[PDB]
């Protein structure tokens, strides 16, 4: 699965750099877009993201594993768009930041696997029709 | 100035090869999907091929599969069309067109290049009216095209390249008067011109993406005639 591998690489590299706080062909352009759009979503939805993080109660490895299981039903209302996808990835970046502060940095990779698993499992057909990561870049171009 | 300019057209013998180029100016080429659309003399628009920004997703019309190869060189702001095993049915003006990322509308078109080798959506072939009158043009599709995706309308004045008129069923780009309007209902769509003007005498095409065909499907076009129209709408 070239799409899962590419998406995992994009989401994991984005979440790992957001936690660390330092920035590390199609995937290259997608990452640049995700850095701009993602940081923007985290900045404008910081209060909503704080409430969601407090509600989930992430303190250890198991809490990330429970978040991994509940993740498969995030888009249950049948509304699909790039905005909803970037909101999940941005919230994932927000939870990745919190994981670095609670000394649980090893939890960033399974969190990235779970976010990617849900996008590619429940939204594969949609993502493929949308030209995947090329589509993501073209949609957010300004 | 945001432009596209096609090159490479000419006379070729059946079975021959020809390579078309499309030069992009005034925009970040590497952030847009690009398409080739052709039009046989006196006939409708036919989508040929499309290529995504990073070349990861390529699509072809059934009528060119295996013979045409689309490619792009982002470093040269260029789009290409390699045409092999050319047939008389390939004679057409070939247009380069830019696709909007958020809507999939073809917002910028080149002037076209003539290649001389020697319809899933339906529309009434003609429509007419007197100035000031309201005319309506329908576009009939099905579940996998108009029933699943948005509709775009293009206007082509005689001797000109097509221009984007409506996008996302009813949205007007800048420069399109409010007299034009669009609507979508079920697998049908319609274009309304409320108060016909002299400049509206043109060919109108509807277009939508087809999920089953994995292709862009254009309507056959409607030739709109404005009976008793005066130059620049100035009646003396």
């Amino acid at each position: 699965d070239d799409l899962y591998r590419q998406s995992l690489e994009i989401i994991s590299r984005y979440l790992r750099e957001q936690a660390t706080g330092s920035k590390d062909a199609a995937g290259r352009r997608a990452l640049e877009t995700l850095r701009r759009v993602g940081d923007g979503v985290q900045r404008n939805h910081e209060t909503a993201f704080q409430g969601m993080l407090r509600k989930l109660d992430i303190k250890n490895e198991d809490d990330v594993k429970s978040l991994s299981r509940v993740m498969i039903h995030v888009f249950s209302d049948g509304v699909t768009n790039w905005g909803r996808i970037v909101t999940l990835i941005s919230f994932g970046a927000f939870v990745a930041k919190h994981l670095k502060t609670i000394n649980q940095e090893s939890c960033i990779e399974p969190l990235a696997e779970s976010i990617t698993d849900v996008l590619v499992r429940t939204k594969r057909d949609w993502l493929v029709k949308q030209r995947g990561w090329d589509g993501f870049v073209e949609f957010f171009h300004v | 100035q945001v432009t596209l300019k096609e090159s490479g057209g000419g006379l070729v013998k059946p079975g021959g090869s020809l390579r078309l180029s499309c030069a992009a100016s005034g925009f970040t080429f590497s952030s847009y999907s690009m398409n080739w659309v052709r039009q046989a003399p006196g006939k409708g628009l036919e989508w040929v091929s499309s290529i995504s920004s990073s070349s990861s997703y390529i699509y072809y019309a059934d009528s060119v599969k295996g013979r045409f190869t689309i490619s792009r060189d982002n470093a040269k702001n260029s789009l290409y069309l390699q045409m092999n095993s050319l047939r008389a049915e390939d004679t057409a003006v070939y247009y380069c067109a830019r696709q909007v990322g958020a809507t999939w509308a073809f917002d910028i078109w080149g002037q076209g290049t003539l290649v001389t080798v020697s319809s899933v959506l339906t529309q009434p072939p003609s429509a007419s009216g007197t100035p000031g009158q309201r005319v309506t043009i329908s576009c009939s599709g099905s579940s996998s095209n108009i029933g699943s995706n948005t509709v775009n309308w293009y206007q082509q004045l005689p001797g000109t390249a097509p221009k984007l008129l409506i996008y996302s069923n009813n949205q007007r780009p800048s420069g399109v008067p409010d007299r034009f309007s669009g609507s979508k209902s079920g697998t049908s769509a319609s274009l309304a011109i409320s108060g016909l003007q002299s400049e509206d005498e043109a060919d109108y095409y509807c277009a939508a993406w087809d999920d089953s065909l994995n292709a862009w499907v254009f309507g056959g076009g409607t030739k709109l005639t404005v009976l008793g129209a005066a130059a620049e709408n100035l009646y003396f």
